[PDB]
């Protein structure tokens, strides 16, 4: 199985799927710990598993492969890997790595990873021929991301004006100064609903903090 | 002659590899499980036993 599918379904869908798999009565776990479960019982079958996690680092040597369902916190789904992995395959913090990984073994209580497959979806070949970051030279932006639907509905107006107001471009060094209870809400909905319209190439985030 | 002696180096020896033994054991049960591209030669040694 992969891991992803059973990230993107909701509770019901676990619910459903460890019925089939003839669990316990699963309603008063985590969804990670129906997961944990489900995968589990799939293993048990004499099966891999396939999963995906962005990577952490402490000091303690040895890193942690987070999902997006915790927002890439601890939790009985991420994976564990050793520091030997990150020496070889030339691994770092945020490094989104996707492959083969086991449920924990004998005395484990962790997922660990086998085969590396997609590292940032990049083979390891040129992953680990990566080119620093602050190594880098930093430019202006001429490539301009148009804010413009070309609908022109009756909330596009909060796009289009930015058009005539702040131009927008790649690697841009943006602020916004709002009192509370004034539009950003809506304001930031507008603007990633724009840029994945007219530029769907570009991978969008968003930071949701507090 | 037909009474041995032996040093301390012999005993030390015999004892190593009675350490050795319990050692290769345990490299052993781990081997189990161990395949290509999945660990160095050094997590599945460890200094306790001998
Ligand atoms: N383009 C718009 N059209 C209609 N109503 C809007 C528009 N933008 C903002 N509003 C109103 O302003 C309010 C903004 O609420 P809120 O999201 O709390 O603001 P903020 O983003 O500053 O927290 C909403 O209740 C909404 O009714
Ligand atoms: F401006 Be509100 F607090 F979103
Ligand atoms: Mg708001």
């Amino acid at each position: 199985m992969n891991l992803t599918e059973l990230k993107n379904t909701p509770v019901s869908e676990l619910i459903t799927l460890g019925e089939n798999m003839g669990l316990e009565n699963l309603a008063r776990m985590r969804k990670q710990d129906i997961i944990f479960a489900i995968l589990k019982q799939h293993a048990k079958s004499g099966e891999d598993i396939f999963g995906d996690g962005v990577l952490e680092i402490l000091q303690d040597g040895f890193g942690f492969l987070r999902s997006a369902d915790s927002s890439y916190l601890a939790g009985p789904d991420d994976i564990y890997v050793s520091p030997s992995q990150i020496r070889r395959f030339n691994l770092r913090t945020g490094d989104t790595i996707s492959g083969k990984i086991r449920p924990p073994k004998e005395g484990e209580r962790y997922f660990a990873l086998l085969k590396v497959n997609e590292v940032n979806f990049d083979k390891p070949e040129n992953a680990r021929n990566k080119i620093l970051f602050e190594n880098l030279t930093p430019l202006h932006a001429n490539s301009r991301l148009r804010m413009e639907r070309g609908n022109g509905s009756t909330e596009d107006l909060t796009a289009r004006v930015l058009d005539l107001a702040s131009p927008i471009g790649r690697g841009q060094r943006g602020l916004i100064v709002a009192p509370p209870k004034a539009g950003k809400t809506m304001l930031l909905q507008n603007i990633a609903q724009s840029i994945a319209y007219n530029h769907p190439d570009c991978v969008l985030m968003v930071l949701l903090i507090d | 002659g037909n009474r041995r002696i032996r040093s301390v180096g012999e005993m030390a020896e015999n004892q190593f590899r009675v350490g050795l033994v319990r050692v290769e054991r345990a490299v052993k049960e781990r081997l189990s499980l161990g395949d290509l591209d999945t660990l160095m030669p050094q997590d599945m040694i460890n200094a306790k036993p001998i």
